[PDB]
């Protein structure tokens, strides 16, 4: 998955995925992947 | 329309695009069932 | 015309000490109009005994503040909460002495409970001050689960946020747990070098040994920590070049006592020239009525600055806690503690001591370490990012373009 | 294996013992591994020291293993004492009424004690859930210096970070003092027209209103939400306490205290049961409160973690960590006109349900100004005009470029009662009238009809929009709603926007 | 073409419940106002309020 804000079921908190998931959690620290900017995105991290 | 079933893949930035647009949401409902995994899949799917 | 003041004391000598403070205290301000009698009773090994007589000897002699102090025993398991939910009660303000626990702090749960000395909570203020002093912006938070961790961290967070900064993580123990590598091992990979801990002597003796263990020690960490953590058994396996902070008179009994009473005199004074003054009620049996000026008794109290303290300008703030306290920030230096300077309510102040920060480096270190080794991740495009098998060697096949130019594979 | 429970009581309740030991012969295998032997207690009133001999003397004659706490009173205190009584004697105890069921910020560790009422994080949960269900998305945060503020401001922050609704938080104001001498004037002058949610005491509340009031915070677009704190007493009420005031609490009025009792004896028991069931046996309580036993007095088991999983008859009254309840009985009552407390909503399961699914327009005092332009909408769905659909099943509201509309929906058609289930609702007329209500600075509550169908005079009386418009039920009706003669006669009509005749559809 | 919002006018006293919601009802960033001194100084000092 490329990464998008899902609500999970249990307890109601929003939560990224795949590259966003590995980036804000830390698993991660630079994205270099065909990854398009849009407006939710620029929010948590920054685009080149 | 049932015959023409057009998707794309589950959870990337064009889903947010399309779920975002205030005049989209009509065609965003139908594509939401038919979203495939990945990019790979989907070009396979649409070769066949 | 006589007020009685109670108090829970450690020993004998002690309760002398504080009814000839309450003897200075009535000749300062005069006995002509108002005589203060006090009592006293010696702390008792069982909580249910204190709760008994705390009624059958304070609230049954009519008292209007207590002061309580922890007991000469070594052990400080909140000792005295028994005395602030009995005085909390009848909301009869309650003086801490010496106690710096910080449960304390919160109004809600102890209704009426002031303290001279501030708690564990506020020391996160002084370890702020140092952001602003060796410009240190990452930091790694190692607070515990109890209620002493929560409150450290939220304190911390919430001066932090003025700053518009947060901290890198904040790592979570369990209170007296044997193993904590884990944390340490997720705390290595991290940027930030700015260890700051808060927990129990065990707990923090637990982290030392596992840091020396774990190469935590070594040059380009610094560690900032409470008293707690230098104290006993924490001393004994602290690394060198640990920043640890002792209040001036945190384990002093007779300074804090007639500034105590010295305030509260003064607070009796001042509420005994309003109009309608209510009496305490008289033993805890039989009365189940709360005190009718017991709040504007703690309000006096909570509004009252003493002039000249020995342990200092006593002072207030809006969660009943003592503020701008003297703190003597005091380095271990060749398995040896000396003071490297003196903090007082807002700013830091260094001396003519040299910091020996750990490692043995006398240069001040740098907040954080830049990473070098990026961890990426990529996702499985065909036309940007080819995926392919490797051979059983651990690499797989170059290849060339039309160039003829080498393929360059990861 | 035989299991004492004594259960405490104050006589301003009617309850005597022998009901209270009457309460436990239900005789249907209650305890399949063990037999309940309930010894009940009434005390005069609420202090430490008759409190504590008391228990004392409980836990030695008796040898009870569990222990049930009613209070009759409003004393906060008591509930830190029975904490107190808790860590030093490791029996559970369980506040029931009164002062024992208010809730405290932080037990003690080592303290097996919970109560029956519902932590602030909850009230917060069942406010944000209130905004919600209305759309009172805009809102502002008041606070004081009461304790208990800095952790629901984080929790409110919290809950507003992570929520899918837009939340557009104006603003966060903490009074510490000198309300009406100055430096906050200032602060509260700068809230527009939004929910506000005040957090401060009964007597403090009193002197906030009075000067939100003085400063014309209180019309008919300001709906005032607040906690259990300064609701206090259902029965006294202040005067000052604006109508529509909409607060959260833990009921008194359906939730009689037999059955807190009941519920009580039941936790304790299936706790037991399942301690029974996991562990060996259950352990003897301790011998006395004083003579300072040489101990570390820590039980090999306890019931502090079989409390987690607890299920009772009906009804899922498990415990968290921390003490709260997991399902807490909650109601969303408001101060009507008549100056009482009247009972709206109900929370439990996690579901939210209002007897008002559109909320009514409250006078908040004789002298205040007269609502004009708040509006009722009829609106008929109509394929190509008006839209209606379901709520997002993601944000669990309204989306975008659609407005709230209540429909009339009946359970079948036997019942002759229904209920309004609050749908969305957009299309061409909907996007008119949320033009014209951009344009002219109106607000509206557009709900479907049920009566009619377009209009039509049925024996000298009109249903459908013609109906509803005449009999004063709305002022407009914006729809596919055809100019017609009879029906221009009966009702003003506007300037037509499009040109809509009759036609004739035949198959190529 | 001119944006006239609204037209305020102020006939009771500037510290009660009135004239603070009309005061409130401006979102224009120009304001013509027309007084004696006596109380512009005092819908002055409430507008800065
Ligand atoms: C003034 O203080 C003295 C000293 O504590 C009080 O005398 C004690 O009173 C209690 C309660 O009756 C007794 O249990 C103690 O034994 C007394 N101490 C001594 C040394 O006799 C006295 O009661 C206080 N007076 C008032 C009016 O509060
Ligand atoms: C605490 O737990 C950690 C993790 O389980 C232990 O770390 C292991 O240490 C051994 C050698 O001492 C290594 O071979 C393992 O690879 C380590 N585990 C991991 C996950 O890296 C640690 O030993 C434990 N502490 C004690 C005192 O036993
Ligand atoms: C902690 O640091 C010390 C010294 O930097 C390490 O000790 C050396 O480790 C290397 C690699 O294992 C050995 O080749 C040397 O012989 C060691 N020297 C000595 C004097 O012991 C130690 O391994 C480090 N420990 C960890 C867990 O990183
Ligand atoms: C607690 O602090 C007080 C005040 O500083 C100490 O009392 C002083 O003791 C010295 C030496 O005996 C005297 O010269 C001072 O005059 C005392 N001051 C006062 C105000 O009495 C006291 O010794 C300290 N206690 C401990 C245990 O360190
Ligand atoms: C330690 O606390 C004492 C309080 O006893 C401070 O002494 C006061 O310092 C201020 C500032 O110069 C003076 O105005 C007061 O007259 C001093 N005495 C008292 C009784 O307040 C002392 O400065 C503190 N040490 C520091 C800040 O390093
Ligand atoms: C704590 O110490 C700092 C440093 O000495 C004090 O700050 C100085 O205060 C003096 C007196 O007003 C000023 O002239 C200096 O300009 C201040 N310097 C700085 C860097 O702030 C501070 O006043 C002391 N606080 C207390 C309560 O004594
Ligand atoms: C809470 O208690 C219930 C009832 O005892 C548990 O439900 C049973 O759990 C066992 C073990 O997982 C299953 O074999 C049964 O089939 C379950 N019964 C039913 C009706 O579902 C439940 O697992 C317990 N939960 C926890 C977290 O302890
Ligand atoms: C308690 O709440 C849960 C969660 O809402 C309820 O479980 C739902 O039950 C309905 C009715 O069958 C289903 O349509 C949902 O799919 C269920 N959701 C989940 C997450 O399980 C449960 O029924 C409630 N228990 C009651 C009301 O007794
Ligand atoms: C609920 O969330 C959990 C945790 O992500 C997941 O394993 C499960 O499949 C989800 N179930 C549904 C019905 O979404
Ligand atoms: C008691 O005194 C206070 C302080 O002056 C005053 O505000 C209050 O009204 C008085 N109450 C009575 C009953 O006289
Ligand atoms: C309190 O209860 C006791 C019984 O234990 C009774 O003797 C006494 O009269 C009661 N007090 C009052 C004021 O009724
Ligand atoms: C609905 O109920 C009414 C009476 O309430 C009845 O006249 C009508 O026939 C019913 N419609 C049905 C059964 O479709
Ligand atoms: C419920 O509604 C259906 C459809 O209108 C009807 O056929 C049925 O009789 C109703 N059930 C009753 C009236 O009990």
């Amino acid at each position: 998955k490329f990464g998008t804000q899902e609500r999970v079921n249990n307890s109601n908190k929003k939560e990224w995925n795949g590259m966003m998931g590995e980036l804000l959690s830390g698993q991660a620290d630079m994205i270099v992947a065909p990854l398009t900017i849009n407006n939710e995105r620029a929010q948590y991290i920054e685009f080149s | 329309s049932d015959k023409f079933i057009y998707a794309t893949v589950k959870q990337s930035s064009v889903d947010i695009y399309f779920r975002r647009q205030v005049e989209l949401s009509t065609m965003y409902r139908h594509m939401e069932k038919h979203n495939y995994e990945s990019a790979a899949e989907a070009i396979q799917a649409v070769r066949d | 015309k006589i007020v009685n003041i109670g108090a829970v004391l450690s020993t004998r000598k002690h309760e002398q000490m504080f009814r000839e403070a309450v003897n200075q205290a009535n000749k300062r301000h005069g006995s002509w109009k108002i005589q203060l009698n006090a009592t006293s009773v010696t702390h008792k090994p069982n909580a249910i005994q204190m709760a008994l007589s705390v009624c059958e000897d304070l609230i049954s002699s009519q008292v209007y503040a207590i002061l309580v102090s922890h007991p000469p025993t070594p052990n400080d398991h909140f000792t005295p909460t028994p005395v602030s939910y009995t005085a909390g009660f009848y909301r009869i303000p309650v003086l801490g002495l010496t106690t710096r626990m910080s449960i304390y702090s919160d109004k809600s749960i102890h209704l009426s409970f002031l303290r001279t000395v501030p708690p564990y909570s506020h020391q996160s203020s002084v370890w702020f001050e140092m952001m602003r002093v060796y410009n240190w912006n990452h930091i790694i938070l190692l607070v515990s689960d109890d209620h002493e961790g929560r409150a450290a961290q939220k304190r911390l967070e919430t001066l932090l946020e003025e700053r518009e900064s947060k901290a890198e993580k904040v790592l979570q123990f369990d209170p007296g747990t044997k193993n904590v590598t884990a944390l340490l091992m997720e705390a290595r990979e991290l940027e930030a070098r700015v260890i700051i801990l808060s927990a129990s002597e065990d707990d923090a003796a637990t982290v030392y040994r596992a840091a020396a263990m774990l190469n935590m020690t070594g040059s380009g960490y610094v560690w900032l920590v409470g008293e707690r953590e230098i104290s006993g058994n924490a001393l004994r396996y602290a690394p060198d070049g640990i920043i640890g902070l002792q209040l001036i008179n945190g384990k002093n009994e007779s300074a804090h006592i007639s500034d105590a009473v010295g305030v509260v005199a003064q607070a009796v004074h001042e509420l005994l020239e309003k109009e309608n003054i209510t009496d305490p009620p008289r033993g805890c049996v039989g009365n189940t009525n709360i005190w009718k000026t017991g709040p504007l008794f703690k309000r006096v109290l909570m509004s009252s600055k003493y002039a000249d303290g020995v342990t200092g300008r006593v002072e207030f703030n809006e969660d009943g806690d003592r503020k701008f306290a003297n703190y003597s920030i005091m380095n271990l230096q060749n398995r040896k503690l000396v003071q490297v300077g003196i903090y007082n309510g807002t700013h830091v102040i260094p001396n003519d001591r040299k910091i020996i920060w750990p490692g043995g480096e006398t240069e001040k270190p740098r907040g954080y370490q830049m990473s070098t080794r990026l961890k990426i991740v990529t996702i499985h495009q065909e036309p940007f990012v080819y995926v392919k098998p490797t051979m059983s060697d651990g690499t797989c096949k170059e290849e060339f373009t039309v160039n003829g130019d080498p393929v360059k594979k990861v | 294996p035989a299991l004492n429970i004594a259960v405490l009581l104050g006589h301003s309740h009617d309850v005597t013992e022998r009901e209270l030991r009457n309460l436990w012969g239900p005789e249907q295998a209650t305890g399949l591994p063990l037999d309940v032997n309930v010894v009940a207690l009434l005390m005069n009133r609420t202090d430490p020291k008759s409190l504590i001999t008391h228990v004392c003397d409980l836990m030695s004659g008796a040898r009870i293993h569990g222990l049930v706490f009613g209070d009759d009173t409003d004393q906060e205190a008591v509930a830190q004492m029975l904490d107190f009584i808790s860590s030093q004697t490791f029996i559970p105890i369980l506040g029931i009424h009164g002062g024992a069921s208010m809730i405290m910020a932080d037990k003690d560790p080592t303290s097996t004690f919970f109560q029956f009422g519902a932590s602030i994080q909850q009230q917060a949960t069942v406010m944000l859930k209130i905004m919600q269900d209305y759309d009172w998305h805009v809102f502002s945060l008041v606070t004081t210096i009461f304790p208990g503020y800095r952790d629901f401001i984080s929790f409110i922050k919290t809950t507003v970070d992570n929520s899918f609704v837009g939340w557009d938080m104006q603003n966060v104001i903490t009074l510490d003092t000198s309300f009406e001498d100055a430096k906050t004037q200032v602060q509260l002058k700068k809230i527009h027209s939004s929910v506000i949610l005040l957090y401060c005491s009964k007597d403090e509340a009193v002197l906030i209103l009075s000067e939100a009031r003085s400063l014309g915070l209180t019309g008919y677009d300001f709906f005032w939400i607040v906690p259990s704190l300064v609701s206090g007493n259902t029965e006294l009420i202040p005067k000052e306490f604006p109508s529509g005031l909409i607060s959260v609490s833990y009921d008194d009025w359906d939730y009689s205290l037999e059955a807190r009792v009941r519920d009580g004896l039941g936790i304790l028991t299936t706790a037991a049961s399942s301690m029974l069931e996991k562990f060996s046996y259950i352990p003897e309580a301790k011998a006395s409160c004083y003579g300072q036993a040489e101990k570390p007095e820590t039980p090999l088991h306890t019931l502090h973690q079989f409390m987690v999983n607890v299920t009772w008859d009906g009804k899922d009254l498990s415990f968290t960590e921390e003490g709260y309840q997991v399902h807490p009985r909650l109601v969303v009552i408001v101060l009507n006109k008549d100056r009482e407390w009247e009972k709206v909503g109900k929370w439990e399961n996690q579901t939210l349900s209002l007897r008002h699914a559109v909320w009514p327009r409250y006078k908040s005092f004789s002298d205040c100004e007269p609502d004009d332009n708040h509006l009722s909408i009829v609106t008929l769905e109509e394929a190509p005009f008006v839209i209606v659909e379901d709520i997002d099943p993601l944000t669990e509201t309204c989306v975008r470029n659609t407005v709230p509309c209540r429909k009339f929906v009946k359970i079948n058609n036997s019942t002759n009662e229904g209920m309004n289930v609050k749908k969305c609702c957009k299309g061409f007329c909907i996007d008119i009238l949320k033009k014209l209500s951009r344009t002219v600075k109106f607000t509206y509550d557009l709900y479907l009809v049920t009566n009619g169908k377009h209009g039509k005079k049925v024996n000298n009386v009109w249903n459908g929009m013609i109906g509803e418009v005449v009999y004063q039920r709305a002022v407009m009706a914006v729809g596919s709603l055809t100019i017609n003669e009879e029906r221009s006669e009966v009702v003003d009509f506007s300037v037509p926007f499009v040109e809509t005749g009759i036609s004739v559809m035949v198959s190529r």
